RNA sequence: GGUGACCACGGGUGACGGGGAAUCAGGGUUCGAUUCCGGAGAGGGAGCCUGAGAAACGGCUACCACAUCCAAGGAAGGCAGCA
RNA sequence: UAGCGUAUAUUAAAGUUGCUGCAGUUAAAAAGCUCGUAGUUGGAUCUUGGGAGCGGGCGUCCCCGCCCUCUCGGCGGGGCCCGAAGCAUUUACUUUGAAAAAAUUAGAGUGUUCAAAGCAGGCCCGAGCCGCCUGGAUACCGCAGCUAGGAAUAAUGGAAUAGGA
RNA sequence: AGGUUCGAAGACGAUCAGAUACCGUCGUAGUUCCGACCAUAAACGAUGCCGACUGGCGAUGCGGCGGCGUUAUUCCCAUGACCCGCCGGGCAGCUUCCGGGAAACCAAAGUCUUUGGGUUCCGGGGGGAGUAUGGUUGCAAAGCUGAAACUUAAAGGAAUUGACGG
RNA sequence: AGAAGACGGUCGAACUUGACUAUCUAGAGGAAGUAAAAGUCGUAACAAGGUUUCCGUAGGUGAACCUGCGGAAGGAUCAUUA
């Protein structure tokens, strides 16, 4: 519900909350600043990330990771393990002998930051290479495409 | 051949080249929807209101005369079956084995048949679920099949 | 027939291998029963010692008695029975000489009428038996 | 059922040409059929041919000439370099001096001397001579 | 939660990897301990000092296995470097 | 022939492992039969002839140029002009360009006395000649990754409770 | 549950050198029904399934269409029985230098060095051996999966000539 | 400024014990397969092989095998008349 659900105060580490707040303030509405960059090559900072409130330090529009090296793309097919999505990633391997392919797939868990709400299996998203977030994540949610929906019953 | 039968039949319908609407049908478009709309009430499949159009009216095909079809008529009035009519009479055929073959239980072949019918259901379910006309949590369960049907 | 499908490499190559091991000599070289089982071990000579002097009768239709020696290898030391190829070479064999020993021509396979023999006798003591035979070198004595 | 329809056509037309017949009626008609027949045509080796529309997938009704030895197909299209066309030509063909291997490129459906002149690869059609 | 018939996990290898080598229509099948590049080890495991850099062995400490000298109290070892 | 025999591993022979490319009535070999999920494969259809000058001869052949978009053009508002941005799907495919150690292999040059090699060498001296010329190329380097053209083939996507342009 | 008839086992009579057989007489389990297992057959067309193309002929079974006449009720139109054809899907047959095949043969076993429509299962000299072992299913009998050591130069197929045939 | 030493922690060799696992190996006895056969007993198969053969299953018997119930022709019949 609130965002201050940990045993620490939960903050963006680069905006100072106690800006000397006095009466010639309004009590309300008072909205403190919000910390986000613009990400190179193109990608768009969803608005969700603008003025959403949430804290993720390894989202890559409000935290601390830099999105350099490789640009991928795969489908989603799980979305448990909180803040992290696993991906499927399908190619076809050439085998030079019966000179034919073989299908092959990889999966990789990503980071999902909160700023993309709406995300499904099946949807296909856009990755960007970070720095290692854990033992196995090494790539975050740049970019979500939805997949032969938008409509529902 | 046949999906489940050993059959090479060819027997069907044979659509004539000429698309026109002939010139001795004095039926103009939305009054043939009104006979269609008319028999739909009446309670019938799209099928048997093609049939009677057809048989009786001199409609040869609805798709030359009103510009489409028939399902899709029913559907832009809001009076389409909630099942597919093809899921519903493979659903019916099922239900009426299924108390067949429990009043009679030496029926190897009505077995048999049975299974039949059942795979028939689960590939067209398959179908209709991919193409968003069956909700993706549609399941043909055979004990609450026979409420649904008949 | 077979698939011939752009995607089918795999099934292809899965085939191939599952009917590979299908063959003798597939089988023979890549199953390692067949190295386990042959005293050499893989090595194209082995030495031993002598330990009797024998005679194995030809197969029929052929009727002789074929000079063979009782083997026992130095190293793993299995017995083997050596033939000693030619018309007066056992005479040259002394017992508990030591003999270096050869395959005898098939790859494991017996040859000619000698029955289950698959190896012949090069160079009893270490004196070669062709230099033996043809007098042109004499046992160490 | 009917996989491939280029297949079915090469092999209704080589059937009928082993047997002396002088017109052949090939029964579902593609765009690819047509490419294929127009490049057979204009290398002499079929007459005209005719497309006979009913508003399903056409007919096509073929005349022979006597020319033709066999026009046979590769059943996966293959996706072909310039380098090695000439493993294909020496595999399918049956002289250096007359056949042609018919490729589809992104410059159009053509054969191989043509694909080799406009500097293009591409997948593999099938073959005559 | 993660992975798996698109073969995970486990087992084998007479498996160091590669550049390459043999064979020789086109396909392919075998081989690569071996002078170049990368790795790993210094009888077996383990732990360290010094230093920019080592978990070093032509450094040290300990145990295990071998093993040398001794006046029997002790002391000294490591050729998968060249011979 | 200064060499030749033998044993064993391995390659061709072997289209006797078959992708190219084998077989399955009777030689060895089609499951007793049907359903079925992964896997593999999947009908036809959406731009073509007249088009613009060079144009394999408008010579009824055609090097070939086709007769994508717009906000600042930077050679708040003049023709001489072209760049900042993006692609009206995204891929596979194909062609190109960068990058893929050297050695080895292919291959250019060079009379090691020939050759296997090597990377060297060659030209005038009537002698000051207080030295001149030239090399040490090039190709290939699977798949994956990067790049720019094509867009046939194959996959895929957009307006149906209109939540459309 | 039921057990008429047949009839593994068994008993006897014959035949025979022997006769635990063939022949004869009797006869248990079984054969029959209900309920539950088992999953094997020369379970065969010894020929995977789906699709396309490539000769002729006469029949046959089902459905449909069209025609002189005969026949039934009934006097007519139907509707049946027959007769002459056409179309579709079947079980087959004859014939053919289509083509194939080692041939026998096969209109599929053809459209294959002029080799690529899609796809599943499966063979790799003969034996050992469908054995050993592990696993797994079954009440059992057994089924499925499944080696190796060792041994061997042929084992086979189809045709030809002889010889032999109670 | 500080050496020996000590409590605790941490890496952790090694040893003892137990389990699991892989390979190799002894064994009374039992039951096979190959051979070398040139022994004994019969004659199951190949001809209608002297009871046509073979498959599956079950029982029995010195041995090959026999018999029962279904099946096949790969049979000794592509055929038997209104
Ligand atoms: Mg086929
Ligand atoms: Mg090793
Ligand atoms: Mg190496
Ligand atoms: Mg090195
Ligand atoms: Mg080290
Ligand atoms: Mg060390
Ligand atoms: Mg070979
Ligand atoms: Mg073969
Ligand atoms: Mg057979
Ligand atoms: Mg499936
Ligand atoms: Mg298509
Ligand atoms: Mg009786
Ligand atoms: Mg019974
Ligand atoms: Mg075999
Ligand atoms: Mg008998
Ligand atoms: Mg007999
Ligand atoms: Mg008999």
């Amino acid at each position: 519900a609130d965002i201050q659900t940990e045993r620490a105060y939960q903050k963006q580490p680069t905006i100072f909350q106690n800006k000397k707040r006095v009466l010639l303030g309004e009590t309300g509405k008072e909205k403190l600043p919000r910390y986000y960059k613009n990400i190179g090559l193109g990608f768009k900072t969803p608005k969700e990330a603008i003025e959403g409130t949430y804290i993720d330090k390894k989202c890559p529009f409000t935290g601390n990771v830099s999105i350099r090296g490789r640009i991928l793309s795969g489908v989603v097919t799980k979305m448990k393990m909180q803040r992290t999505i696993v991906i499927r990633r399908d190619y076809l391997h050439y085998i030079r002998k019966y000179n034919r392919f073989e299908k092959r797939h990889k999966n990789m868990s990503v980071h999902l930051s909160p700023c993309f709400r709406d995300v499904q299996i099946g949807d296909i998203v856009t990755v960007g290479e970070c720095r290692p977030l854990s033992k196995t994540v090494r790539f975050n949610v740049l970019k979500v495409t939805k997949a032969a929906g938008t409509k529902k019953q | 051949g046949r999906m489940h039968a050993p059959g090479k039949g060819l027997s069907q319908s044979a659509l004539p080249y000429r698309r026109s609407v002939p010139t001795w049908l004095k039926l103009t478009s939305d009054d043939v929807k009104e006979q269609i709309y008319k028999l739909a009430k009446k309670g019938l499949t799209p099928s048997q209101i093609g049939v009677i159009l057809r048989d009786s009216h001199g409609v040869a095909q609805v798709r030359f005369v009103t510009g489409n079809k028939i399902l899709r008529i029913l559907k832009s009035k809001g009076l389409a079956p909630d099942l597919p009519e093809d899921l519903y009479h493979l659903i019916k055929k099922a239900v009426a084995v299924r108390k067949h073959l429990e009043r009679n239980r030496k029926d190897k072949d009505a077995k048999f048949r049975l299974i039949l019918i059942e795979s028939r259901i689960h590939r067209l379910a398959r179908y209709y679920k991919t193409k968003r006309v069956l909700p993706p949590n549609w399941k043909y369960e055979s004990s609450t099949a026979s409420a649904l049907v008949a | 027939g077979k698939c011939r499908g752009l995607r089918t490499a795999r099934k292809l190559r899965s085939h191939r291998r599952d009917q590979k091991w299908h063959d003798k000599q597939y089988k023979k070289a890549h199953l390692g029963t067949a190295l386990k089982a042959n005293p050499f071990g893989g090595a194209s000579h082995a030495k031993g010692i002598v330990l009797e002097k024998v005679g194995v009768e030809a197969k029929q239709p052929n009727s002789a008695i074929r000079k063979c020696v009782r083997v026992q290898l130095i190293k793993n030391g299995k017995k083997i029975t050596a033939f000693v190829p030619n018309d007066g070479c056992l005479n040259f064999i002394e017992e508990n000489d030591e003999v270096l020993v050869a395959g005898f021509g098939r790859k494991g396979h017996a040859v000619g009428d000698i029955p289950g023999v698959r190896f012949k006798v090069v160079k009893v003591a270490n004196v070669s038996l062709l230099a033996l035979y043809k007098g042109k070198k004499e046992r160490p004595r | 059922v009917r996989m491939n329809v280029l297949a079915d056509a090469l092999k209704s037309i080589n059937n009928a040409e082993k047997r002396g017949k002088r017109q052949v009626l090939i029964r579902p008609c593609s765009k690819v059929i047509v490419r294929f027949l127009t490049v057979m045509m204009k290398h002499g080796y079929i007459g005209e041919f005719e497309i006979i529309d009913d508003h399903r997938a056409g007919k096509i009704v073929v005349n022979l000439t006597g020319r033709l030895n066999k026009c046979g197909v590769i059943s996966p299209r293959f996706d072909v370099q310039l380098k090695d066309l000439e493993k294909w030509q020496n595999n399918l063909l049956p002289s250096r001096q007359f056949g042609f291997i018919v490729l589809t490129t992104s410059a159009g459906i053509m054969d191989h001397e043509e694909a080799r002149r406009k500097h293009t690869g591409g997948k593999i059609l099938g073959f005559f001579f």
